[PDB]
């Protein structure tokens, strides 16, 4: 507790900031289980040992400044620690979480641990390389502007000989999608090998833009069993011209992702990151890490697109949204940011709306993340009456028609409904759609 | 069941997929664009009105996209009149090009916007 | 429910078993919690989607085909799920996560879930390479027989310059220890730039080596922000003609994990692998992944060591011990195996424990591990007064009393103390040891 | 002088500061002066241009934030300019010279002009390698 | 003093001559001056050493042969010293630099020192491989003839996004400008990286060069930290196919210019090269290297168009201006050309004139600098109230006029004005740029 | 404010952006040559009068840069009649073709001269 528990610190504009939601075991008292935390994420040995005397160890402590309590929650306080700028890697998330989140979650003087926030500070931020693009370059290079990009799922995600999928990727975009993509699962697998894939979607995703006249993109998943195989269906993507390949960050692992985050920003291709295995650690508020920590990681490592949950609790999602893409994000407590956050410059990651989401949350989804977003609609594409095509047609228009209205003053929280009804009266596709999912 | 029709179903990004803008509901944009301080630009293009692959095939590399820039961005406009005057002078001048909107955002320092204001006859 | 909950199918000898531990929502009963958590992880949309009827999804579904409840807790039941084999890319643990755990985990009918245990099939064992050498093979070229291997942490993991760092490891090995190591937080910062500790830790360990005529070997941690870097890592070490790399494979991630796990292979190094981030996923016994699962992955993606707890619930652990050693392992409740787990000659991986040990524990540690294990002291070396090579010295002592009485047929759970006494009479590096920590 | 002059700027931790020695050709005063040498190593254009107005000019203009004589110097001030961390490519020193000294030493409305120090923010300096190995690891 | 001033020596057509402007500190004679500027580069040592015994030091000494005051100044003379063949390294402008100015100029005995001028005997010259192309060959490949060159350099040089630099790029080539360029400043940073703004340019450039059928190029700046990521932007203009690309030779340096230089003439890239940072030392009289040294230099490592500054001293820009186009240029002290100087058909180098010029310099440097040569007006262009394109027009008309002038015999010095408002009568682009700007 | 046209404004490099050339003015260009003892020669094209890209795409490398050569230079000319006689000669023969006048300088053993004198109707 001595060296550790220092509330009369001042941190260090250089230092990393974790917020911990600590749970001591009953007997515990809150100084002791934050200075626990400290010691046990830092320096700290249950032992004495002479070498220490050839350091300065109090430059390589991590100090636990500050604690408060949780709000109607039994024995439970949010502790904050320091770490010094030279406990990390450069560019490595890889060791930022080792050093933060290796070992202390398994104190035994704790019940629970979670951790909820980082503060990244700049002199650390600018030693990753961000985004290999980015949401302006992005929108310039698809020169899409004024409205959420749209996307859809290819079902079943497994089942479809590569031809068949690459058909349903035609009817998709050719409808009015600007992408298609490849389930988190869909790697390379006994019925569809990932070249042919690779070739077939290439092939429809090219008509599509001929036939309509607009860029189209086809998330290329290019998750693999090791680095090189990665790498083998990365340089394929590059080959085909094709602008965008996907990555699960997660079961990869941050190593492999930013290496593809490297070789996307030498090359020019788009990143769409899924967070698949999330659930796993950011689902229990007792234990884990929030998801807002993983999304600050993905942007250091690197990722044009994130998916971040469909919403439709709201304030803690657009909390992560704001710290997502924007370049500063100051501390609010109402939506779960802990600490201010500034990015130098370190472009903003486009965040990705999905999940059994249709035609009728339109007026939601447009009004809580705006422009700057990805809409993924699978089921809400693949299960229009008519098909893909005229599936894809009902979200284009409905999304339109929410662009209009919003622009021309009216409320889409007050008239979202008001507003898609009225283009049902034109649209054909859009009403049939409208007939079977509300 | 209607099947989506294959020919001559160019699209032009946002607002393209809704029937034609009216005067008045082209002003409307126009005013969203000047309320947001974002400032308002026309662009035209006769040869290729929509995108294309002929100098590279590189990822992210595409021909059309840039189009040809009608005078100037108009800084300082208070007006949504000005750019529709603006509209039909050089729809006067290029009845046979496509004509777009376009607006820009010094802050964030980007385009931000665009949206077809005019389509020759038969798209 | 009707197509997921199959409480009649038999499950086939090429099927991924998954044991899910899973808490409904209040209101949602057991078989339609089940049957959502098969096809969560597998087929399932929920929308009808006319696709599906371009390929047989009977084929390519998941079944939940049992479910028991468990025993003296409020509304959590085992549910048994069978996935079919062509689901899965051969070779890549990442799809195996990404398929089986990349989304059920957040399905809101759940209020937590946790994966016990999986049954990998033989036929898609044989797909990995598994341990880069394994048991057997990693003692016939060290040529240590009979007895568990002993290992040190050096502390303080930040803070040491590289030739002080060295110079601790030379004074530990010389002592007795077979190997040092580089804490799992030690890849490459300021103070401590990863190649001038792989140079200097190199001549330590050989300076060792040629006064004890024993070999040695020094964990150089590889674990690294991009793929490129930490081959760059592992290169090094072949070229200074090291035996043993390290790596930390959750926060590295298991597509960074699989190519140096073949690389190793190709270029004779063992490989040893760290848990750091563990207890982030498998600590609470409602929701995450228990540590089995996760040890299981590393024995397809690749190691021949592997952190495993210090034990001094002990069942658990040695049931998940058998399962990174063994060829076949049998169901067993009592000990946490779900499912009888065949290897086909896949190498077993050696584990390791380590956690505020000293020579105390030394009995207890060979009796539950036995002779296949790697037992590691960091501050039980590094604390000794007399300091690291008489630590050394009295933690090779200590065990060897205890091999030598064990092998002599004294029982090592009655008579331990008596053992370690008795060698304190004629060893005064032990008597020093036993005066400091008992 | 209006946009570059700024004696009440507050620099920022992720600013590159320059102290220049400025010799002015006689006639020109010293505020002048430092703000020649802030828009002459930075923005600043002879002849007004539109495309200005595509971005926020104030985000990346250098800035003469303070000026003091020089001690028993004919007409020879200290001026010093702060720069934004924007304006420079991460671990090149090629980039961070050409930025400050590549334009300004040829500026008409100076005799002289002599870069004495730089301030680098700790931001910046976390980009580049340095030293191979350094004084104690060489020891 | 001895060994070092040899007024009787008669130069070999091997020797590299240097003729220095010394300033001795007072007290200090011509002669001993003289002797001292020669020792200090070449032999001399302060102290006698027994090695020099093992050669034969005449055969590598520097020798002062002549000497003569400055007319109208203080205490200042003009030394002339010859250095052997054999001091130098083939083909290294670094080596040649290293050993003329390396160590002289800091010598006490002097107040201050400037290189003015140096005669590269053929011997030399003949081992470098000069620009990548040169006047001829660059007139050939771009297919223009009879007329200066017009290039415009896109300002604001930062904060202007990729595609809207881009879109600068096309506006203003369109309207008959043969190239735009890239500041010096502008290499990869924050808002604009590099492979973006590269990729944006070139669908720029090839709109402009498919509406006008003219040849267009953009100087893409390929000035990096290192010469691995200088050699990686050069590598993607090679891809991309398009004619030039641009290096800032003294910030850069001479090692990665010469790199740069082979790899230009081996691809087929022309090569701009930018002056910045010569002013900080060939600016003041006393102290220094003139910018005529820098230019032979760059004309021996290779380049194709180099900044010459604007002149609207002249005759001194004159002067150097024939030593980077010519073959051969006789001593002309009016000119400050103090060495005759052949290149041994080592081809010339196109001279680019820039700085705040516009349409009414036009006839004075159409006069001065002639045919060949490049005129840059950067916000001459972007500066006309119409727009870039009509800035353009104004530009190329307004050189036009001049060109057909000249050539019809008018005298450009007399008449020039009158030129320009006879054009403005039936340009209305460039009567509103004359508007503006007179 | 006026929009520099986008269509048909295909250029000719050299005096292509001024009034096209009368014979008088034509006459004074050809004296020039002839005063600097230049050889003037005759270019012709009837396919591709600008420059394009079809056989290769590497750094400098375009094709439609070679026009075909009318007869031969005209070493020893004296007169400028000559060359407008030949100019005369050319249009009666390829009346659809773009023709320019070329010079060579012997003496710095290059191409060094290229107007455009005359193009088809409609250009
Ligand atoms: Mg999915
Ligand atoms: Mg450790
Ligand atoms: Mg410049």
């Amino acid at each position: 507790k001595l060296t550790y528990y220092t509330p009369e610190y001042e941190t260090l504009d250089t230092d990393i900031l974790a917020a911990f939601r600590v749970s001591p075991q009953p007997g515990v008292p809150p100084e002791e289980a934050g200075a626990a935390v400290a010691a046990e994420s830092s320096t700290g040995t249950w032992t004495t040992v002479w070498t220490d005397g050839l350091t300065n160890l109090d430059r390589y402590k991590g100090r636990c400044y500050h604690i408060e309590p949780v709000a109607g929650e039994e024995n439970q306080y949010i502790c904050y620690v320091a770490y010094p700028l030279d406990l990390f890697e450069e560019g490595s998330v890889t060791n930022m979480f080792t050093s933060i989140v290796g070992n202390v979650f398994g104190f035994k003087a704790l019940r629970a641990l979670r951790l909820e926030d980082l503060r990244i500070p700049v002199a650390y931020v600018k030693t990753f390389q961000g985004p290999p693009h980015g949401i302006q370059v992005e929108r310039d290079k698809l020169n899409k502007y004024g409205r959420p990009l749209l996307g859809c799922t290819i079902k079943p995600k497994l089942g479809l000989s590569a031809k068949n999928y690459g058909r349903a990727v035609y009817e998709c975009l050719r409808g009015g999608l600007d992408f298609t993509k490849d389930d988190e699962n869909v790697n390379s697998q006994p019925f569809m090998r990932w070249r042919d894939r690779f070739l077939f979607c290439a092939e429809a995703l090219y008509k599509a833009q001929a036939e309509t006249g607009e860029i189209k993109g086809h998330y290329l998943n290019a998750t693999a069993g090791t680095c090189e195989d990665m790498m083998k269906r990365a340089v394929f993507a590059r080959e085909l011209g094709v602008p965008i390949v996907m990555h699960d960050y997660l079961t990869g692992g941050f190593t492999a992702n930013t290496t593809l985050s490297h070789y996307c920003r030498d090359n020019g291709l788009l990143l769409h990151i899924h967070r698949a295995m999330h659930a796993v650690i950011d689902r229990q508020k007792n234990h884990g890490m929030h998801f807002r920590v993983l999304a600050k990681a993905l942007r250091l490592s690197g990722g044009d697109h994130i998916h971040s949950g469909t919403v439709v609790e709201r304030d803690i999602t657009l909390g992560f949204v704001d710290l997502l893409r924007d370049d500063y994000t100051e501390k609010d407590r109402s939506r779960g940011i802990y600490f201010t956050q500034s990015w130098v410059s370190t472009p903003g990651v486009l965040p990705v709306a999905s999940g059994g989401i249709h035609v009728w949350h339109m007026p939601a989804l447009t009004e809580i993340f705006g422009d700057d977003s990805v809409l993924q609609f699978g089921g809400g594409t693949l299960g229009h009456p008519w098909g893909n095509a005229p599936g894809a047609v009902a979200n284009r228009v409905a999304l339109e028609a929410c662009v209009q209205a919003r622009n021309e003053g009216r409320d889409l929280a007050r008239e979202g409904n008001t507003i898609i009804r009225e283009a049902t009266k034109w649209s054909p596709e859009l009403a049939a759609a409208c007939e079977v999912w509300k | 069941m209607q099947v989506w029709p294959i020919l001559n179903l160019k699209k032009y990004e946002t607002l393209s997929y809704l029937p034609p803008l009216t005067t008045d509901q082209l002003a409307r944009q126009v005013d969203y664009l000047l309320n947001n301080k974002w400032v308002p630009c026309l662009e035209f293009e006769t040869d290729h009105g929509f995108v294309y692959r002929e100098h590279h095939n590189s990822p992210g590399y595409y021909d059309g996209r840039y189009w040809t820039m009608w005078k100037l961005p108009m800084f300082g406009c208070t007006d949504p009149a000005q750019v529709l005057n603006e509209l039909e002078e050089c729809k006067k001048e290029y009845p046979n090009a496509f004509i777009r909107i376009i607006g820009f955002d010094s802050n964030r320092e980007v385009q931000c916007i665009s949206f077809i204001a005019y389509k020759p006859a038969g798209y």
